[PDB]
RNA sequence: ACGCGUCCCCCGCGAGCGCACGGGGUCGGCGGCGAUGUCGGCUACCCACCCGACCCGUCUUGAAACACGGACCAAGGAGUCU
RNA sequence: AGAGUGGCGCGGACGCUACGCCGCGACGAGUAGGAGGGCCGCUGCGGUGAGCCUUGAAGCCUAGGGCGCGGGCCCGGGUGGA
C-alpha cells in the first residue's frame, strides 16, 4: 500500500499526452521498482438438516427467444454525459424565456444544475416567475450583467427536488425558498439607473425590427 | 403582448425548369437580402398554420379548427436572400404565396 | 387482451399502390391486372417521362419484412382443430386464420382452443 | 439408414403440409412439428416425444426402444408425470442427459413439457 | 494431464504476442527513418540551385518519375484505339485515376488518350491523402478495405512492403518493386470536382482541362478527393 | 529476462 | 536508450484495479392529451392545386400523323397429332 | 495444442426442409430471338388430406379488411340454393 497519486503528464490535447515514453520512464520510477513472480446453504430443520440452493431453476421456459447483442463502443447513459454552456451566459446575466406559459419574459440566471438545465429565476414580485428550470436552447442570452458574486445561492434546491410528482399546491416549504433567495437579489436590481421597468415589461417583434440585424 | 416569430412566404418547390422536387421547399424570409445574412436562420424551427373543417385536439387548449405542418430550415440558396426547408408533412401548393412562420427557438445566441 | 408478438420491427415499404395496366383507363373490356406492353410505337414500353410505370425487382420487400402483417405475425390458414396444434411451439411469429367456408358451429369450437394454446386468431368474431 | 429414407420422404409424405410460404409436419413424435432431419418422429433408431396426458391433469413421455425396430406394437414405451412444474422437469432433463439417449433434443423437450401445462392450468 | 499442459498453454500465447512487440517497434523505426529522407531530399534540391545561381550558372531540377492520371470524358461513343489504351491503364469509367511510371513507352500511350484525361506530377501531400482516405486493395479477387497492417504485409510481404509507410516510399519514390505495389491497388474513386471544371472539352493550354499540367494538377485533387 |  | 551469467568487432507463465477519437447506438433522460367526440388507419371512394404527360395495334430507314383496322359488352377464337 | 522408454452445487440460446443456412466483392437499357424459375392461373386421371358442406357448396355483388415487384391470392358482408 501507498496512496494513489495524480497523473504525471499534463494533458496537451484530447487523446495525446505530453512527456514521451522513455523520459516518462523516469516519472513512474520504473527503473527502481522492478518485480517478478458461492452456491448452496446448509440450515437446521426438525436426525436431519437440509441442503438449500440460492437461485434454483425456473418453472416456465418461453417458446421462442431473442439472442445477445453486439456491444457498442462508447455509449454511456445520461447521468454520465458531459455538460456544456455558451459564452454569453454567465452567472447573473439576463435571459429571455421563449416558450412556456411565460414567453417573451425578462428572467435572471442563477446556477446550471448537474442535469444541465438552467435556473431561470424571475423575482416573483416583478415578473411573476419563481424558482424554475429552463433549457439552454430555448433561452436567448443578453448583454446585461449585474454581478452575482457576493450573495447566497442554496444547495438543497437540487435537480430532483424540482422533478414532478403526479391542482398542485404551493406548500409551506417553497415560501422561505421564495422570498430569501430573492431579497438578496433585490438590493442589486433597483440600484442601477432605471432597470425595474424593463424586467417587468415583455419584449416582442414589430416591424423595421428584424431578428437577424439588431444586437441584444 | 405581441409577436414572437418572423414572417416568410412559401414560393415554390425546389426544382429546375421541367422536373420538380417535392421533398424540399423555398422560402423568402422577410427583409433578408444576400447570403451573408442567412446564418441565423439555419436549423431554426418553422410552421405552416391552417384551418380544416373539423376539430383537432391541441396541447394547451380546447379541441378546435387549427392545425399545423412542422419543419426545419436547412441551408441557404442562391445569391439573394432565399432559403431551403424540410417539413415532415410535404406541403400543399395552395400555400404558394401564403404565410409561414419561422420561429426563434433553437437559438444560438 | 391482445397477444404481443416476440418482436416487432419497423415495416417499411417501397410502393403502396398497385401497378395498373396501360389503357385500362379507356376500354372497360381491359382488366386492371397487369400485362407487359409489347408494342412498337408504345410509350410505356420505352419509359417516356410521364406515363404509367413498370414492375421491376428494385421494388423488393426486404427479407426481414415480407409476409409480416401489421400486428407483426404472418398468416397460416386452417380448417379444423387438428391443423391448429401445428402452430403451438411457434406461437410468437405465426397466427391462424380460420378459413372462409368453414361452418358456424365448428368455428366456435376452434376459437376456444386458440385460447388454451395462446395462438392469435385474426377472424375470431365472425358468423354469429 | 435413417439417412436413406429421408431422401425418400423429404418431399412427399402423407404427413406434409405446405402453404403460405411455410411448411409443417404432423407426425406422432415430432416436437417442433417441422419437416427436418433432426426433428422427424419415425425414421430413426431412438425417439423422444412429449404428449398431453390422458384426461386434463399431467404430461406423457415417449422413448423408443433400441431393440425391435421392426415390431411396432411393442416399440414405444410410456410414462405419466403429474407433479409440480419445476419438479416435473427434473425427470425429463434426467432422461435425455444421464441415459446418453440422443443428446440433440434436450432443449426441445423443455419447451414442449412447459406449454402442455400452461394449457391445462385454468384460463385468463 | 492438464496442470502440465495448461502451463505449456501459458507459454505459447506470450510467444505470439512477442511476435507483435518485436514487430510493433519496427513500424515506428521504419517511419522515423523515412522522415530523415523527406528533409534530406527536400533541401538537396534547394542546395544545388543557390550554389549554381551563385556562380552565374543554372540548375535544371530532376525530370519526373511518377504521374497521376484522371479520366474526364464519359463512356458513350469512343474510337477503338482509345478504348484499348484507356483499358490498359485501368481507367474504365469517368472520374477514375491511377499511378503510372514514366518512360517513352509510358508517354506515347498518354498522347493517344490526351483528350480523355488529365495528368500531372504529384506531391508528398497528393500521394498520401489519396492512399490514406480512398485507397482500397485487391485481395482474393475483391476490393476489400485497408484498416490494418496484415493485408499489405500479407499479400506482398516478400517485396518488403509491410505497413502503411512503405506504400508511400515505393510509390512516391518509384523504387524496385513499384509494379507489384501499384497493380496491388484498385484504381481510385474520386467524386466530382467541387468548384468545377474550366471547360471539359478542350486542352488546358487553350482554356479548359484536358492534357498534361506540370504543377497545377495539385488543384484538381484537393477539390476532388 | 532483461527487464525484471 | 534502464536487471544480470558468458560469445563479440569497436577501445519464453509477475500481481492486480482504471480512462478511452479503439473491429456499424445507446440514455442506470423527459413532457402533454385521453368515452359520445375525439385518437389512429400509407391501403380503396369523391373533390382541389403545382409540375409532367398527343392513341392503341401495325408494316416500315421514319407514325400523334393528311398511312390503314378499332362505336360499345359478353361468349368463342390460331405452331397441333402422326 | 503429439504418445512412451532412459539421465459443497449433476447445470451450459438458436441451429442442419445439406434441394438448407450462413459468409465477403462487382455489376443491373434492350427491339428481332434464345434460355431458366414460377407456393402465377383453367379443365380432366392415379395417390394422399381420420380434408370441408342444408348450423349453408358453386357463382355473383361489395364506398367492408389483408397478402406479393408480378402473374395473382387470403379474409368481413350480402345473395344464391348442392
Amino acid at each position: 500500500k501507498g496512496k494513489p497519486h495524480c497523473s504525471r503528464n499534463p494533458v496537451l490535447v484530447r487523446g495525446i499526452g505530453r512527456y514521451s515514453r522513455s523520459a516518462m520512464y523516469s516519472r513512474k520510477a520504473l527503473y527502481k521498482r522492478k518485480y517478478a513472480a458461492l452456491a448452496t446453504v446448509t440450515k437446521p430443520v426438525g436426525g436431519g438438516t437440509r441442503v438449500v440452493k440460492l437461485r434454483k431453476m425456473p418453472r416456465y421456459y418461453p417458446t421462442e427467444d431473442v439472442p445477445r447483442k453486439l456491444l457498442s463502443h462508447g455509449k454511456k447513459p445520461f447521468s454520465q454525459h458531459v455538460r456544456k454552456l455558451r459564452a454569453s451566459i454567465t452567472p447573473g446575466t439576463i435571459l429571455i424565456i421563449l416558450t412556456g406559459r411565460h414567453r417573451g419574459k425578462r428572467v435572471v440566471f442563477l446556477k446550471q444544475l448537474s442535469s444541465g438545465l438552467l435556473l431561470v429565476t424571475g423575482p416573483l414580485s416583478l415578473n411573476r416567475v419563481p424558482l424554475r428550470r429552463t433549457h439552454q436552447k430555448f433561452v436567448i442570452a443578453t448583454s446585461t450583467k449585474i454581478d452575482i458574486s457576493g450573495v447566497k445561492i442554496p444547495k438543497h434546491l437540487t435537480d430532483a427536488y424540482f422533478k414532478k410528482k403526479k391542482k398542485y399546491e404551493i406548500t409551506e416549504q417553497r415560501k422561505v425558498d421564495q422570498k430569501a433567495v430573492d431579497s438578496q437579489i433585490l438590493p442589486k436590481i433597483k440600484a442601477v439607473p432605471q432597470l425595474q421597468g424593463y424586467l417587468r415589461s415583455v419584449f416582442a417583434l414589430t416591424n423595421g425590427v428584424y431578428p437577424h440585424k439588431l444586437v441584444f | 403582448s405581441g409577436r414572437l416569430w418572423c414572417k416568410a412566404i412559401f414560393a415554390g418547390y425546389k426544382r429546375g425548369l421541367r422536373n420538380q422536387r417535392e421533398h424540399t421547399a423555398l422560402l423568402k424570409i422577410e427583409g433578408v437580402y444576400a447570403r451573408d445574412e442567412t446564418e441565423f436562420y439555419l436549423g431554426k424551427r418553422c410552421a405552416y398554420v391552417y384551418k380544416a373543417k373539423n376539430n383537432t385536439v391541441t396541447p394547451g387548449g380546447k379541441p378546435n379548427k387549427t392545425r399545423v405542418i412542422w419543419g426545419k430550415v436547412t441551408r441557404a440558396h442562391g445569391n439573394s436572400g432565399m432559403v431551403r426547408a424540410k417539413f415532415r408533412s410535404n406541403l400543399p401548393a395552395k400555400a404558394i404565396g401564403h404565410r409561414i412562420r419561422v420561429m426563434l427557438y433553437p437559438s444560438r445566441i | 387482451a391482445a397477444l404481443r408478438p416476440l418482436v416487432k420491427p419497423k415495416i417499411v415499404k417501397k410502393r403502396t399502390k398497385k401497378f395498373i395496366r396501360h389503357q385500362s383507363d379507356r376500354y372497360v373490356k381491359i382488366k386492371r391486372n397487369w400485362r407487359k406492353p409489347r408494342g412498337i410505337d408504345n410509350r410505356v414500353r420505352r419509359r417516356f417521362k410521364g406515363q404509367i410505370l413498370m414492375p421491376n425487382i428494385g421494388y423488393g420487400s426486404n427479407k426481414k419484412t415480407k409476409h409480416m402483417l401489421p400486428s407483426g405475425f404472418r398468416k397460416f390458414l386452417v380448417h379444423n382443430v387438428k391443423e391448429l396444434e401445428v402452430l403451438l411451439m411457434c406461437n410468437k411469429s405465426y397466427c391462424a386464420e380460420i378459413a372462409h367456408n368453414v361452418s358456424s358451429k365448428n368455428r366456435k369450437a376452434i376459437v376456444e382452443r386458440a385460447a388454451q394454446l395462446a395462438i392469435r386468431v385474426t377472424n375470431p368474431n365472425a358468423r354469429l | 439408414s435413417a439417412h436413406l429414407q429421408w431422401m425418400v420422404v423429404r418431399n412427399c409424405s402423407s404427413f406434409l403440409i405446405k402453404r403460405n410460404k411455410q411448411t409443417y409436419s404432423t407426425e406422432p413424435n415430432n416436437l417442433k412439428a417441422r419437416n427436418s432431419f433432426r426433428y422427424n418422429g419415425l425414421i430413426h433408431r431412438k425417439t423422444v416425444g412429449v404428449e398431453p396426458a390422458a384426461d386434463g391433469k399431467g404430461v406423457v413421455v415417449v422413448m423408443k426402444r433400441r431393440s425391435g425396430q421392426r415390431k411396432p406394437a411393442t416399440s414405444y414405451v410410456r410414462t405419466t408425470i403429474n407433479k409440480n412444474a419445476r419438479a416435473t422437469l427434473s425427470s425429463i432433463r434426467h432422461m435425455i442427459r444421464k441415459n446418453k439417449y440422443h443428446p440433440d433434443l434436450r432443449m426441445a423437450a423443455i419447451r414442449r413439457a412447459s406449454a402442455i401445462l400452461r394449457s391445462q392450468k385454468p384460463v385468463m | 494431464n492438464f496442470a502440465e499442459l495448461k502451463i505449456k498453454r501459458l507459454r505459447k500465447k506470450f510467444a505470439q504476442k512477442m511476435l507483435r512487440k518485436a514487430r510493433r517497434k519496427l513500424i515506428y523505426e521504419k517511419a522515423k527513418h523515412y522522415h530523415k529522407e523527406y528533409r534530406q531530399m527536400y533541401r538537396t534540391e534547394i542546395r544545388m540551385a543557390r550554389m549554381a545561381r551563385k556562380a552565374g550558372n543554372f540548375y535544371v531540377p530532376a525530370e519526373p518519375k511518377l504521374a497521376f492520371v484522371i479520366r474526364i470524358r464519359g463512356i458513350n461513343g469512343v474510337s477503338p484505339k482509345v478504348r484499348k489504351v484507356l483499358q490498359l491503364l485501368r481507367l474504365r469509367q469517368i472520374f477514375n485515376g491511377t499511378f503510372v511510371k514514366l518512360n517513352k513507352a509510358s508517354i506515347n500511350m498518354l498522347r493517344i488518350v490526351e483528350p480523355y484525361i488529365a495528368w500531372g506530377y504529384p506531391n508528398l501531400k497528393s500521394v498520401n491523402e489519396l492512399i490514406y482516405k480512398r485507397g482500397y486493395g485487391k485481395i482474393n479477387k475483391k476490393r476489400i478495405a485497408l484498416t490494418d497492417n496484415t493485408l499489405i504485409a500479407r499479400s506482398l510481404g516478400k517485396y518488403n512492403i509491410i505497413c502503411m509507410e512503405d506504400l508511400i516510399h515505393e510509390i512516391y519514390t518509384v523504387g524496385k518493386h513499384f509494379k507489384e505495389a501499384n497493380n496491388f491497388l484498385w484504381p481510385f474513386k474520386l467524386s466530382s470536382p467541387r468548384g468545377g471544371m474550366k471547360k471539359k472539352t478542350t486542352h488546358f493550354v487553350e482554356g479548359g482541362d484536358a492534357g498534361n499540367r506540370e504543377d497545377q494538377i495539385n488543384r484538381l485533387i484537393r477539390r476532388m478527393n | 529476462r532483461g527487464l525484471r
